């Protein structure tokens, strides 16, 4: 899961 | 509907033990995305994931996943407040306490002061969960530009002088510091  | 938990930046090792401690204990169904049954939101390194902003936009404890070896050692679901992930992300408490205090469904009001906001379809995090972190915590968003004083992500069409143009990171930052940040810190060009 991306960081954002 | 059971209250679902959701796991977030979790290795596959403890994915697994938080599975086998949920089939243990039950009480919850794992889900993929937070999602309106969502409770509890479990993390396996405090990053500021999709699923962890949603988390705190629904008011979720979003917790350590030292919360799942303590349960399965006490034989039951415990406090998840000494767990809470406070320190990384300041608005999860504060968004739960307001969930659990809520009468009615909860609804953040973080946003219900701002214009109504129009998110660019090209936006990084993507557009729709990008809308409904904005819903969530009670912004209007518009699905045409022309009505928005507010335009979120990249935009190359004819800019005006009436609207702010700034980048996804406002509203993230907004919702993890459970205040409106500054817009002028966030200018898109």
């Amino acid at each position: 899961s991306q960081e954002y | 509907p059971t209250r679902t938990l959701v796991m977030t930046s979790m290795p596959s090792e403890k994915q697994n033990v938080v599975i086998q401690v949920v089939d243990k204990l039950k009480g919850f169904s794992i889900a993929p995305d937070v999602c309106e049954t969502t409770t509890h939101v479990l993390s396996g390194k405090p990053l500021r994931t999709l699923n962890v902003l949603l988390g705190i936009a629904r008011g979720c404890w979003v917790l350590s996943y030292d919360w799942v070896l303590w349960s399965l050692e006490l034989g039951h679901w415990i406090s998840e407040e000494p767990f809470e992930l406070s320190h990384h992300f300041p608005a999860a408490p504060l968004c739960r306490s307001e969930c659990h205090l809520s009468a009615g469904p909860y609804r953040g009001t973080l946003f219900a002061d701002q214009p109504v906001m129009f998110v660019s379809p090209a936006s990084s995090p993507p557009v729709a969960k990008l809308c409904e972190l904005v819903h969530l915590c009670g912004g209007r968003v518009s699905q045409v530009p022309r009505q928005a004083s507010i335009v979120i992500g990249p935009y190359s069409g004819k800019k005006k002088a009436t609207v702010k143009y700034l980048s996804e990171k406002w509203v993230l930052d907004s919702i993890t510091q459970h205040k409106v940040c500054a817009p002028e810190n966030y200018l898109l060009s």
